[PDB]
């Protein structure tokens, strides 16, 4: 098969930023294209036979190489350019893309905007206990949570999830979501999610005492 | 206006049998080559299998990953392309895709189809409404959230006042842990906003065949 290797797999540049990402053929294949992928749905044809863009794709973009080395250019890094972008060779059986380039936006750092929530009582009633904290519209996207109960760091129990870059505002955000029995719920009285973001260097602190709601 | 549209995903188990279709619009269907395609979650795109043009008997070609268990047909009277899926197993999970090719290029892809393998049962949603204990600490701004727990398979659907309050909204990739899922979604919008107006969680999961609404409701007074 043509094994196709693409370079760097993931990057980041500013807007009107020059980027340009390789794709690298495990032998020689006379022409390349490449797909536009936003968000894990239907790929968009981008450019197709090495050097051609498909219709309605921006002047800012632009294919080339030969052989075994591809290339793609954005001449002026803008937010509606953040995708994945995967090449791929239609010449011989089997039909191969490469891994992917996820391409990011830098813009300026942000802080994020953090909220607690208490277990439900309709889960309460369920016999579980989640508590959830939001770590919203913050950047660069390395963050840490921590969680504390009545003073004591906890780590077991606690499962984090992380947006993809916001098509508006180019922030990412956090859900970190700590699951207890409503028993050892029910042991305690307060609740705390910490975040250290580059921001600053006091964490951000939001906290509640289940025995005032 | 080229269209192309898969259906047919779903959840299966492994070793079962499943028929993907893909009905096609703005083309003259018969004149065009065919293929499938298809995404892990987290995964690179694969080309799976092509059917040629009634005319060539070049016939159809496969992946060696499929090759053997999975068969391209065609139906140009319907302008529609086939995928019959045989002796399923785990890594055969994936958005399927057909597209349309023009010598090298496949040009037009439809929106997906999901198909999951998996031995996990099938597991309504518990859906939980988080109500503030503050406003944000700028002004101003409350976020409310939703807690969508213990499902399985994906997707859920999540909006907020059906849809029309889309600004401001996060929803969070779901997470897999002991085979169900849970995801949670935040709202922001201005404290003048909220409570005097109401919000409300909608959770559709189609698997189980279930819609959920949860309205938002304020602590106190």
């Amino acid at each position: 098969e043509e094994v196709l290797t693409q370079s760097p797999a993931i990057m980041s540049a500013s807007p009107g930023e020059k980027v340009t990402m390789t794709c690298s053929v495990s032998s020689s294949v006379n022409y390349m294209h490449w797909y536009q992928q936003k968000s894990s749905t239907s790929p968009k044809l981008w450019i197709y036979d090495t050097s051609n863009l498909a219709s309605g794709v921006p002047g800012r973009f632009s294919g080339s190489g030969s052989g075994i080395s591809y290339s793609l250019t954005i001449s002026s890094m803008e937010a509606e350019d953040v995708a994945t972008y995967y090449c791929f060779q239609g010449s011989g059986y089997p039909l191969t893309f490469g891994g992917g380039t996820k391409l990011e936006i830098k813009r300026a750092d942000a802080a994020p905007t953090v909220s607690i929530f208490p277990p439900s009582s309709e889960q309460l009633t369920s016999g579980g206990a989640s508590v959830v904290c939001f770590l919203n519209n913050f950047y660069p996207k390395d963050i840490n949570v921590k969680w504390k109960i009545d003073g004591s760091e906890r780590q077991n129990g606690v499962l984090n999830s992380w947006t993809d870059q916001d098509s508006k505002d180019s922030t990412y955000s956090m859900s970190s979501t700590l699951t207890l029995t409503k028993d050892e719920y029910e042991r305690h009285n307060s609740y705390t999610c910490e975040a250290t973001h580059k921001t600053s260097t006091s964490p951000i602190v939001k906290s509640f005492n289940r025995n005032e709601c | 206006q080229v269209q192309l549209v898969e259906t047919g995903g779903g959840l299966v188990r492994p070793g079962n049998s499943l028929k993907l279709s893909c009905v096609t619009s703005g083309f003259t269907f018969s004149n065009y080559r065919m293929h499938w395609l298809r995404q892990p979650p987290g995964k690179r795109l694969e080309w799976i299998a092509v059917i040629t043009v009634k005319s060539d008997i070049y016939g159809a070609n496969y992946a060696e990953s499929v090759k053997g268990r999975f068969t391209i047909s065609r139906d140009d009277s319907k302008s529609s392309v086939y995928l019959q899926m045989s002796r399923l197993r785990e890594e055969d999970t994936a958005t399927y895709y057909c597209s349309r090719s023009r010598g090298r290029t496949l040009d037009y892809w439809g929106q997906g189809t999901s198909v999951t393998v998996s031995s996990a049962k099938t597991t309504a949603p518990s859906v939980y409404p988080l109500a503030p204990v503050c406003g944000d600490t700028t002004g101003s701004s409350v976020t409310l959230g939703c807690l969508v727990k213990g499902y399985f398979p994906e997707p859920v659907t999540l909006t907020w006042n059906s849809g029309s309050l889309s600004s401001g909204v996060h929803t969070f990739p779901a997470v897999l842990q002991s085979d169900l899922y849970t995801l949670s979604s935040s709202v922001t919008v201005t404290s003048s906003t909220w409570p005097s107006q109401s919000i409300t969680c909608n959770v559709a999961h189609p698997a189980s065949s279930t819609k959920v609404d949860k309205k938002i409701e304020p602590r106190g007074p």
